[PDB]
């Protein structure tokens, strides 16, 4: 994969490549090293509390033929 | 009264404090770098 550096403008620009290749192994050392040293950037950001929207009821049809054909 | 200088020529080095700090910094940096590289190589070997 690409390795990029964060510029002063908060823009990530490629400056290198990670290129690991190995035969028989028990794990990927790159992921272990990155997990141990760096931090994981999760795109999904949970809210302080969940916001329930609605509870809805759906009745499954007796016959699956129309859905199967469509 | 006599002033014996048993300094071993330590006065002749210029900027003795800064030079001593540089020596200690070099030794510490080499030691820490080697220790970190050895630990990471060991962890890579163990995971592989």
């Amino acid at each position: 994969g690409p390795i990029k550096v964060e510029l002063p403008t908060k823009e990530t620009v490629e400056i290198g490549i990670v290129d690991y290749e190995a035969g028989a192994s028990h794990g990927n050392p790159v992921v272990d090293f990155l997990k141990r040293n760096g931090s994981t950037l999760e795109q999904k950001v949970n809210l302080e509390n969940p916001i329930p929207i609605a509870v809805l009821d759906s009745y499954t049809p007796s016959t699956n033929e129309p859905y199967a054909r469509v | 009264p006599v002033m014996a200088d048993l300094n071993g020529g330590l006065q002749f080095v210029p900027e003795l404090k800064e030079f001593t700090a540089k020596l200690r910094k070099e030794l510490v940096e080499t030691s820490e770098v080697r220790k970190a590289v050895s630990i990471e190589t060991a962890l890579e070997h163990k995971v592989v």
